[PDB]
């Protein structure tokens, strides 16, 4: 038998990267995986680096990363790196979840990764708004205050638990570091469950785009998706390169380079652009603990996909109705994203309540109904 | 002398005149209403930013890349 | 259609000059180009980036 | 929200960092240091600069050490533990205006003046709102605008009343180059020297991108041919179907 | 969703003469524009495998039935994996989509379901 | 006017209020106002607005003078704080609230 | 439900031959003028209504929406911006 | 041209030294090669180019 | 982590941060025992030859 079988740890590389037998017929939304290990790696990689080199304090924060841009070797890119990552890192996340939502990837057999995925996307959250603090800069204090603030909505306790959060009265020096330890320590949480996740798959096998089954025909993981892998990472490299070197700050609010000030508030507080469509269904609700309760519904609402989703046919591929409402979905949630940035102004208001309404009934009315109607089209249909 | 106002001044007699009308048209109302009594007891007292804005703009639109090339 | 022993038709792929040196060639030209590459993408990668723990420009003056 | 609380945005100029392989004008950059500190440096800090970032930009290594000797800085104290004050070197920051804010404040009628090593960062628009925010003071206020007391109109300000009066006239500076200095040559140096303060790396940075891009182009194309070479067996794949 | 409930609610669709009349033109048209025929898929071959009910239904197919089966989930996969569609006698034909696989899902899922009615029994 | 004092970190609004911002503020019928109060219950002095300038929705300072009731306007959610500091309109549940403050002196206030 | 090479789950196979040929025997850009021309015209045509119809049809929404925005907070739509709030 | 696959490719031993070679070639000439163009596109811009002045 | 401030931090939680006296201590008691138990255990793997095949 050979080494790669025989020995146990080599063996469990084997099983995933190599002799893993995955379906043949993968397109390139299979690969936004190996991209958000990509996004995974460089992160950790730059994100030590950076931490060698900021220093916690409130008072020396934001002029730390100012001597990490200016005075340390290549400080520049690091720290553009880091922070456009972050980005990319949202982007190829989304399209992750796009691709599993289209495929059926959270039906069975597939759903204990599928629930594990959406709590590694919470902690990708907590972990980006995290990091976006420690920059203290004006986005960075005020974001910092209108999230914590949140968790004020919880009744009885919210008050004390906002303080405890803190540390102190207010986002300050304790919070910062705080933070610190935190984001330092989310990323390694972040890589656990990413992996449980894939260790869920590997008992079913990755999802094909017909959502049959690949048992019948199946390929090496090594060398055919490690190949068809290295496209994309030249592809995701190539847009890397265009923001890191090209234009860094596109993704960025100028109104974090100003160092945090507890009195003067921002014009326009927005989150990061990755968190706007959560941020537009909490302005939806007016209720305070409304707007947090649905912003999280928002989130864990994806955990009920398996439930509601009553196709005997896995994914999108072939129905041409779900993919249709799949679309207005995905376009509504590019509008909240948008309703997220725009000012709380007629008409933008009245909007931001009609694409939240939307957003929730695709989970619990529409994808219910149409799935049960293209059942039996599908049934009618080929008779 | 500055390049600018020479060019500026082109601008607004020459591509942007409708809005110098619009802008120069707003300037007589408004100062004209402020001429009048019982103006600073009003509730809605009119300006004539918006019309300066669009002015400006388009100039702006017609000069920019001329003024940078002649420094 | 039945006879498994009519091959398929491959003539639309096939090379005709297939069992040549410098048909094998060729390939390892493209992978080791892009071996190349790889090569001095990471060795600037890996310089620059370790360059960050080298004395700042703060800590020389 | 209206135009005039969100300020009128800035056209977009041509300056000759705009482009992907385009580095700063370094000429441009040392007249807008005499701008910045003949002009600015009155009200306005650029504590993020050193005496040695001019160096090889915009200033031989002696000119700098020269304007570094010029000023007294805060020495370690004597050996009766006195306070001293010793000549700038090199490692030293350009120093501020004012000791605090709040000297800042009073200097300004309650204006507090921003420090202006990050600025071309810290506004959208960049060089073009600094060049057009210096330049875009209008001889009267459009009729109907009311100026808060020790304000001054100028529409791309965000709100109108900037606190920041017209600064710029023709033949304030003597560049020392023979450069006409007209308000809007030296809106546009130092517009240029700010945004070279406030990204220093921007040349570096954009040469090594042009390495970068040609490189990962390569490895993209030459990763295309080999992942078709290495898949074409699953690709060219035939079956011959026997029910049986 | 159990194909069982699938089965009948068509059957009570089937059934209503003006429920036919709007409904049986729309799932045809569906079917078509659906596209599984162009991969050379009959309809049944689309049903989700990975439950213990239709593993049994699996199991349960004639030989032959089987085998063919498998080679259509082969040619597809490897007509996805080319973008390239059937041609000629790749495309399934509407007189060749026979549910092949209902009657024997619809046995399984009978007696599961009666396995459920009857642990739920209690003598009156 | 209204003056910007930290104190605990936190931003304390002090507005310096005309006899006609009183006026304006003690119109508002009780009844329909989220956080019911008067400016009497608010304030110990009518002429010394001092308030806690820290949003009571999430936790941004309100842009002062702005607003649509023309008091202060937090620019995060848009909600809309009066002359008395009272809730309006917009998301924030409560009324801004007013630290222990006393005038030991007639010119001075501590907090 | 998966397996491993040699047990892989698969109902037994039987009477598929198939033919493939080494990567070294094929050109690999074989007929690739004709793919990326008329097969992915062919791709792209099929599924262009799914991305027209909610791209266009929310691009129109938020363009109603933001032009409505812009005009509220004019001179001229003080009044309507005034019954909206 | 067998010759060349022989020498430098059928071993992989060689092959990668090759590779390695290669990238340290080319890595030396293609900086030298982006400086001068660099130069070129950016001519009478750059500190180097106003340096003599002082 | 500055120097400037690192010292000082250290005493801060010695001194400031509720019970910071104890997981200071405990960090740095468990650092020692850590130890003790490492050679502890690969004494135990030495004498008792955990390092022979097939281990
Ligand atoms: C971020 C980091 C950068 C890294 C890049 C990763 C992106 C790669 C990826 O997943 O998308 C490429 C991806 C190519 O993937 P593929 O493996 O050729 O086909 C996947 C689908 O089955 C392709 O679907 P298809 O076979 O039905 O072909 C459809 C496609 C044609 O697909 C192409 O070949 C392009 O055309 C369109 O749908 C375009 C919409 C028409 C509007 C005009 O392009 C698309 O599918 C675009 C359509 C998405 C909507
Ligand atoms: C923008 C709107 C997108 C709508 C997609 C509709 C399908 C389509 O045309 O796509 C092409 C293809 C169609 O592929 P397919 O697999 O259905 O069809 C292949 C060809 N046939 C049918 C012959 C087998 O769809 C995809 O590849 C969809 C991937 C979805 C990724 C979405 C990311 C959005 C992020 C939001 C997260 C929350
Ligand atoms: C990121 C680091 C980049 C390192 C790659 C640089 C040199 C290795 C290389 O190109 O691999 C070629 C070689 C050879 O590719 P090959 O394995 O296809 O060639 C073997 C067949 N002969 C020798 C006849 C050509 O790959 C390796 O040895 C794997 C190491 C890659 C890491
Ligand atoms: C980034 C840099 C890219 C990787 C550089 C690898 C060198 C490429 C040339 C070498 C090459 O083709 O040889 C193979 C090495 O590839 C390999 O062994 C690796 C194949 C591809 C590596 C990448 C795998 C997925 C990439 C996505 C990242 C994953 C997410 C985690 C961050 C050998 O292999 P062979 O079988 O072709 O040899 C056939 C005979 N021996
Ligand atoms: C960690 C972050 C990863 C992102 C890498 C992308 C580009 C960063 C490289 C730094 C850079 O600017 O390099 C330029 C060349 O880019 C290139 O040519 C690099 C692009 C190549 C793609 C990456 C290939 C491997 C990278 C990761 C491997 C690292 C570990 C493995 C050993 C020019 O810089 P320069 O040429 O002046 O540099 C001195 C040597 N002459
Ligand atoms: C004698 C005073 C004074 C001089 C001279 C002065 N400034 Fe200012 N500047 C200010 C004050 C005060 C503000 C704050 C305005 C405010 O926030 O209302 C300011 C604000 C600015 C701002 C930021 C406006 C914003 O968006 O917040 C920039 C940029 C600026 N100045 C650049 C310059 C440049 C460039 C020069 C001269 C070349 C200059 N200033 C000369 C007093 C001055
Ligand atoms: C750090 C973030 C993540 C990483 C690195 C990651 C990585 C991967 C990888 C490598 C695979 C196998 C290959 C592939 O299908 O692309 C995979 C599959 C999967 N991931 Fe993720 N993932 C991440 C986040 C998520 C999230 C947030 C979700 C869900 C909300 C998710 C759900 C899944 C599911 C359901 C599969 C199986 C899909 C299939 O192959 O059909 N993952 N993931
Ligand atoms: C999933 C992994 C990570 C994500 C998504 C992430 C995200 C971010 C974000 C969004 C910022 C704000 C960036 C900016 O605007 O400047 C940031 C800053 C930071 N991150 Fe991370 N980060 C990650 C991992 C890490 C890790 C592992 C470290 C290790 C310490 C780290 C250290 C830092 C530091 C020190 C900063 C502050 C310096 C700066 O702003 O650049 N990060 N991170
Ligand atoms: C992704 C980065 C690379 C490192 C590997 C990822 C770390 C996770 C590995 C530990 C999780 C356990 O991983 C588990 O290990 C065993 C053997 O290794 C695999 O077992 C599989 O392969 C082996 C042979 O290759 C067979 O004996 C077995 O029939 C089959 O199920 C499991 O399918 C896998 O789920
Ligand atoms: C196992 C790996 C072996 C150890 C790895 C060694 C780590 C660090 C080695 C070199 C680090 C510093 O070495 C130095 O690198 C930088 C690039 O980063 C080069 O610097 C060159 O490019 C940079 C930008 O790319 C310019 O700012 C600089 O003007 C130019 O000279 C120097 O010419 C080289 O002397
Ligand atoms: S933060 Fe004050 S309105 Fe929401």
């Amino acid at each position: 038998m050979a080494l790669r079988k025989k020995n146990s740890l080599l063996n469990m590389a084997n099983s995933y990267v190599l002799d893993s037998p995955q379906p043949s017929n993968l397109n390139y939304f299979w690969n936004f995986g190996s991209l958000l290990a990509l996004c995974l790696v460089i992160q950790l990689a730059t994100g030590i680096t950076l931490a060698m080199h900021y220093t916690s304090h409130a008072s020396l924060a934001f002029d730390s990363v100012e001597h990490i841009m200016r005075d340390v070797n290549f400080g520049w890119f690091i720290r553009y790196a880091h922070a456009n990552t972050a980005s990319f890192f949202f982007i190829c996340i989304y399209a992750h979840m796009g691709r599993n939502i289209y495929y059926g990837s959270y039906k069975t057999p597939r759903v204990l990764p599928w629930s594990i995925g959406v709590i590694i996307f919470l902690l990708l959250i907590i972990t980006a708004f995290m990091g976006y603090v420690l920059v203290f800069g004006q986005m960075s204090l005020w974001g910092a205050t209108v999230i914590c603030n949140l968790v004020s909505a919880i009744p009885w306790l919210g008050e004390d638990i906002v303080h405890f959060l803190w540390g102190g009265f207010s986002v300050g020096n304790p919070t910062l570091q705080r933070f610190f330890a935190l984001h330092y320590l989310m990323p390694f949480v972040l890589a656990v469950f990413a992996l449980l996740h894939l260790i869920a798959l590997h008992t079913a096998g990755s999802s094909n785009p017909l959502g049959i089954t690949s048992n019948v025909d199946k390929l090496s993981m090594h060398p055919y998706y490690s190949f068809k892998d290295l496209i994309t990472v030249f592809a995701f490299l190539l847009m890397f390169t265009l923001f890191v070197f090209f234009s860094p700050d596109k993704l960025g609010h100028p109104d974090n380079y100003i160092p945090a000030n507890p009195m003067v508030t921002p014009a326009s507080i927005v989150p990061e652009w990755y968190l706007l469509p959560f941020y537009a269904i909490l302005r939806a609700i007016p209720d305070k603990l409304g707007g947090v309760i649905a912003m999280v519904a928002a989130i864990l609402i994806l955990l009920i996909l398996p439930i509601v989703d009553r196709s005997i046919i896995r994914g999108n591929a072939f129905k041409p109705i779900s993919k249709l409402l799949f679309g207005f979905f995905i376009c509504n949630f590019l509008l909240l994203g948008v309703l997220g940035q725009v000012h709380i102004e007629p008409p933008f208001i009245v909007l931001g309540q009609i694409c939240t309404i939307f957003y929730f009934s695709y989970f619990l009315i529409l994808l219910p109904m149409v799935s049960t109607i293209e059942n039996i089209f599908f049934y009618i249909g080929s008779l | 002398p500055d390049p600018a106002i020479a060019l500026h001044e082109a601008a607004a007699e020459g591509p942007c005149h409708d809005f110098k009308h619009h802008f120069d048209e707003c300037v007589e109302r408004v100062t004209k209403a402020q001429e009048a009594e019982d103006y600073d007891h009003a509730e809605y007292k009119e300006d004539c930013v918006e019309e300066f804005f669009h002015l400006q703009h388009c100039i702006n639109d017609n000069t920019a890349d001329k003024l940078f090339r002649v420094l | 259609g039945k006879s498994t022993y009519k091959i398929p038709d491959f003539t639309p792929y096939l090379k005709k000059d297939r069992n040549t040196d410098a048909n094998r060639l060729f390939s390892y030209f493209m992978i080791g180009s892009f071996g190349m590459l790889s090569a001095a993408g990471a060795k600037a990668t890996v310089q620059d980036f370790l360059s960050n723990m080298s004395a700042s420009a703060d800590v020389l003056a | 929200m209206t135009a005039a609380e969100h300020g009128l945005h800035p056209a977009e100029y041509p300056w000759p960092q705009n482009g992907m392989l385009s580095t700063f004008d370094h000429a441009s950059l040392r007249r807008g240091y005499q701008v910045y500190k003949e002009v600015c440096a009155a009200c306005h800090s650029l504590d993020r600069i050193a005496w040695r970032n001019l160096v090889g930009v915009t200033h031989t290594t002696d000119e700098a050490k020269a304007f570094a000797e010029e000023l007294e800085y805060d020495d370690e104290p004597d050996d009766e533990g006195n306070p001293r004050k010793r000549p700038g070197k090199l490692a030293d920051y350009i120093p501020g205006p004012y000791p605090n804010e709040q000297a800042a404040r009073a200097a300004n009628q309650g204006a507090l003046p921003p420090d202006l090593s990050l600025i071309a960062k810290a506004r959208h628009g960049g060089a073009d709102y600094i060049f057009a925010l210096l330049t875009g003071y209008p001889d009267e206020p459009p009729a109907g605008v009311v100026l808060a007391p020790g304000m001054n109109y100028n529409p791309y300000f965000p709100g109108g009343g900037i606190g920041m009066a017209r600064t710029l006239f023709d033949g304030v500076v003597e560049y020392e180059d023979g450069t006409p200095a007209t308000t809007s040559q030296m809106a546009k140096d130092v517009a240029a020297f700010l945004t070279w303060a406030a990204e220093p790396e921007h040349d570096e940075r954009k040469k090594l991108g042009l390495k970068a891009i040609i490189v990962i182009s390569a490895m993209l194309g030459l990763s295309v041919y080999i992942k078709k070479f290495k898949w074409s067996p699953i690709k060219n794949r035939k079956f011959i179907y026997n029910p049986p | 969703a159990s194909i069982t409930s699938v089965v009948k609610t068509s059957e009570l669709i089937l059934k209503s003469p003006l429920l036919s009349k709007i409904v049986v033109p729309l799932a045809k048209t569906y079917v078509k524009f659906s596209g599984y025929r162009q991969l050379g898929f009959k309809m049944n071959d689309l049903i989700i495998e990975e439950t213990p009910n239709m593993q049994l239904a699996l199991r349960r197919l004639p030989p032959t039935e089987s085998y063919d089966r498998v080679y259509r989930l082969i040619r597809a996969t490897q007509f996805s994996l080319s973008h390239k569609l059937a041609t000629g006698n790749d495309i399934t034909k509407p007189e060749e989509d026979d549910h092949y696989l209902i009657p024997y899902i619809l046995d399984v899922e009978a007696e599961a379901f009666e396995k459920d009615a009857l642990d739920n029994l209690e003598v009156v | 006017k209204n003056v910007i004092i930290k104190w605990r970190g936190k931003p304390i609004f002090i507005r310096h209020r005309t006899s006609e911002e009183i006026e304006e503020a003690n119109e508002v019928n009780v009844a329909t106002l989220r956080d019911p109060q008067t400016d009497d219950e608010r304030v110990q002095k009518p002429e010394w607005l001092v308030m806690i300038g820290v949003c009571t929705h999430l936790g941004c300072v309100p842009i002062g003078e702005a607003g649509d009731f023309g008091g202060w306007f937090c620019p995060c959610h848009g909600s809309h704080y009066d002359i008395s500091g009272r809730i309006r309109r917009g998301p924030a549940p409560l009324n801004l609230e007013i630290p222990e403050y006393d005038f030991a002196d007639a010119e001075t206030l501590v907090i | 439900y998966m397996g491993w090479w040699g047990h892989m789950g698969s109902p037994p196979q039987k009477g598929i031959a198939g033919y493939t040929i080494s990567p070294f025997a094929a050109r690999p850009f074989a007929g690739v003028v004709h793919a990326a021309i008329f097969n992915t015209f062919r791709r792209t045509k099929n599924q262009a209504l799914f991305v027209i119809l909610p791209v266009s049809f929310f691009y129109y929404v938020w363009t109603q929406a933001s032009e409505k925005n812009e005009w509220l907070y004019t001179k001229a739509g003080r009044h309507e911006l005034a019954k909206a709030l | 041209a067998t010759t060349f696959y022989n020498v430098f490719v059928k071993r992989n031993s060689a092959f990668v030294a090759t590779i390695l070679a290669s990238a340290f070639v080319f890595d030396m000439t293609f900086e030298t090669a982006i400086d001068n163009f660099w130069d070129r596109i950016n001519a009478g811009k750059q500190w180097k180019d106003i340096r003599h002045k002082y």
